[PDB]
């Protein structure tokens, strides 16, 4: 499972 | 038992006429045998701030402590001490500590505002930076001292308990104990390096407060121990936060060495300032190498497992576990610092914020792997350990992508349960 | 001094190829030497509640701890541990504990919410029931561990003052110490039972929490020691609430018999759950006698 | 380790047939072997108040404690104790303390209102002056006891912890702890192999811990005097996190100074009591370090902070001390006593009726000694050191004195900085 | 430096 896109979303918050 | 004069990161003479008296993040102090006297050199790592100097030692100082404002010198047998401010603005002062029969000065320490002397009979003598005595105290025999601002970390030894430690504050009014002679779980030494253990029987290579003010110690097992929760007597714990032997092993591409050693200078947040000693002896030599940096790592890695997954490369899932633990410890320590003492350098709040971010991020990776193995129970437990509500949201998105609707609802319950507390 | 792998109410191999890893009120775990590996069996006393099972042991576990939710296994030299939940709903998990040179796992313990590993170098590693690490602590060398819910009772050894004990609680906030390496009033061992004192040199037959949350220990002097009022430092003392030598003597009608020995399993409010052992050895063999209960 | 019966300032028989059971500011108690029995004598230093008496001991009392109202006697093996009031108003009473196999009474203590018995198993048994028992308590093995009014200072010893101490109060109903088994940093005796033929070996067989005596000071602070001949006083005992043991007298150093800077081997100090700033003692002249018969007249030895070095004392030359060097010790000594006395008054109030005047004079000597150090710093052009000294001043009139000294030294920058201290204190005073 | 005169003033207070 790739979550790199989800992790990036969390940083932008 | 013979009490030997201790100084942080000091080295023995060995087969030479020179050695290091002490050593830390500020600089290093060396002494050379000059026929019947000594030549003492005080050097600095920040050449811009301070200017390296030297002088002749007619007493035979075997004790030293270096801070940013001055250098403290001690003679273990005659009991003569001297404080030398770095700036010429302030004057040097000299004192002779009273010593009973067989009594030796075992350790000295100095901050910009305090000067400390400990003896083998347990005499604890404190002064201000100008040599004005405050009070003489009787404790258990002292073997090692360090200090930072108004706080003192002392190591004691008895024939009953072994090693213990005390943690105190030298306020304006009186000496207050945070911790009084609690167990010190440092491994003792159990050879080519025998000269060192004759020079330093306890094997305490160095000890210090971290930059954020938490006590640390570095023994012969080459493991950095940090005292956690020392403001709460019943919660205080010693934490191994760095196995330098394991880090050296990883640097060497998983190969065993016998010629690379670590000499501890200081701990700054997450980085151990040290000298990497290459050679036969485990202590640094002349000339002193440039200081190196070694990031702290929780000792949770196995050599056999690290080899299979292949400088040694660490798989993302395995590195996430260590990063989670490392973040957890550092976050807890720094928060306690901020909730009690406040800031010291000016970036603690930002460090803590980034720290908590790395914590949840590492945790989410462990969560993803648990989802990958269809392990809903383990994943749910991981989600409970999340800090940010935005991380719980991220966990939900991962659960959805893993097609685990049962997990999504349970995590959403956690979110609602936290929102519930927000309405109170 | 040698740090031997400890488990509650464990027995030595002796001249046989089988022994008991651990033993308490829940059940008993045994291991048998076979042709190339080992065979571990987990059995229960309340057969109506749990399913007895067995499996091949390729690693050679010599450490074990059993609770009402699962069984914990440990290999002292390779640092390998495995947790097996009693239900099939929950997965087994295996993990390897880091060990420096000469470091051995000395004791393990588990609760429904915690997994504990102690070493000869004094490393205290804690996990949850899924293997997620929570903390790594440095203490005195650990020789024995036991746990109940969030509470932990550990026995430590020092070169200087010998045996000591700590009592702590691994709460949701942080680990709190109620007792920190305090004196252990237990009597050290003072022969056909020579294999046992080589197997367990400290003579600690077992240790556990009572049903009301009090630390108990059962030494070689066969006396059940109970730590009472541990929540209060001023009035915390150990109470010899049961000399099993006396209770046997009463059952023999006042006749000194060297045939019967007591093997402690648990403390349950009013009685001591145990195994009454008849034979040369002071430890139970196969088959395992029915559990007995001694009044306090 | 063998627990030996302890009594304050007790001496061994040695190679004679008599010894002192106990000894303090009130008087001394001796016993003589009388064929198959014993002759116990109770003597006093105030012959005007009390009358010396004696009696026959058919029990072999090896334990004793003396106070102003009565004398307590103890037999370590049979567990028999007896309390004998000095005055005829109240009767003597005898009791038998329960003892297990191998259990011995290790120490007894008595005040006019409390009687305490400690055993080798750590049993702590207390009574009132009439023998009415309190609850029985279990603690660590007790090796030494002392008491004052309702308060008890106990020393404990195990093979686990070493030496610890407790400080408690025996109230009407129960025992309250100020301090419970905290570390006792008293130096233990270092006995050698040449000590096996030494003349004083007999003492350390009689008293292994080397506790020559222990007591409350007249102002109520615990003190102890071990084989290193250093008086240790417990400070800040009402605040558990602040409690510290303070070495306030090196008697070896004082003897050396008395002897005009000469090393001796025949003069020893036997501690009786501490009265404010003076150690009441016996000066023992001879081979043995404990006093014998007949007993010398009590001497007085003023306490001195151990900050003097022999080599520096010789250079500046009974040994004469330069005023500047004596100022450091006097500042420190006043600082300690002032801190101790202040805590006493703010918690217990006066005891004798002149403490506030004592404290007032004390603070006067403190600032006065401090100003001398201040002057010397001014003399050596050391403005920084002088300013640090000025911050330690107590009286505002002392700050004024510091200003005048600064003016005479022609240090105007120092004057302004000291005046700031006055201003800074006035601000805090209005809050 | 002599301060005996200054000390005397402080005592009289």
């Amino acid at each position: 499972i790739n979550i790199d896109d989800i992790l990036a979303e969390l940083d932008k918050e | 038992f013979r009490y030997m004069p201790f100084s942080p990161a000091g080295t023995p003479f060995g087969f030479t006429d020179r050695r290091y008296l002490t050593m830390n993040e500020v600089g290093y102090v060396s002494t050379v045998k000059n026929s019947e006297q000594y030549s003492i050199t005080v050097s600095f790592f920040d050449v811009g701030r301070f200017r390296e100097y030297h002088f002749e030692d007619l007493f035979g100082y075997d004790l030293c402590f270096l801070n940013e404002k001055g250098t403290l010198f001690g003679q273990s047998k005659t009991g003569q001490i001297q404080y030398r401010p770095h700036d010429s603005i302030h004057s040097n002062w000299t004192k002779i500590i009273p010593l009973q029969a067989g009594e030796r000065i075992t350790s000295v320490a100095a901050t910009p505002v305090r000067v400390i002397v400990g003896t083998s009979l347990g005499y604890f003598r404190s002064f201000n930076q100008f040599g004005v005595p405050f009070a003489v105290e009787k404790t258990s025999p002292i073997v090692a001292l360090t200090a930072q601002n108004y706080r003192v970390f002392s190591v004691h030894y008895s024939q009953f308990h072994g090693l213990s430690y005390s943690l105190s504050e030298l306020g304006t009014s009186s000496k207050r104990y945070y911790k009084r002679e609690c167990p010190l779980p440092m491994s003792l030494p159990n050879d080519a390096n025998l000269d060192y253990y004759n020079f330093n029987p306890m094997g305490i290579k160095s000890l210090f407060f971290s930059s954020y003010g938490d006590p640390c110690i570095f023994g012969s097992d080459n493991t950095l121990l940090l005292l956690s929760k020392w403001r709460s007597p019943e919660e205080s714990k010693w934490l191994p936060i760095l196995d330098s032997n394991m880090e050296i092993w990883k640097m060497s591409g998983g190969k065993e060495t016998t010629d690379i050693h670590v000499w501890p200078l200081a701990l700054a947040y997450d980085t151990l300032n040290c000298i990497l000693v290459k050679g036969k002896h485990i202590w640094p030599e002349f000339p002193l190498p440039l200081p190196s940096e070694m990031e702290i790592r929780m000792p949770v890695f196995v050599k056999s497992k690290l080899l299979e997954e292949n400088e040694i490369q660490i798989p993302v899932s395995m590195a996430a576990e260590e990063e989670y633990l490392r973040s957890k410890v550092l976050s807890e320590l720094l928060t306690d610092t901020l909730e009690n003492d406040g800031e010291m350098y000016g970036n603690e709040n930002e460090v803590l914020a980034a720290l908590n971010g790395a914590y949840d991020k590492a945790l989410l990776r462990l969560f993803a792997s648990a989802c990958s193995d269809q392990n809903v129970e383990k994943a749910l437990s991981l989600a409970h350990e999340l800090k940010q509500d935005r991380a719980l949201t991220a966990a939900v998105k991962i659960s959805e992508r893993a097609e685990l609707p049962s997990l999504v609802k349970k995590i959403n319950n956690i979110r609602e349960a936290r929102y519930e507390q927000q309405l109170k």
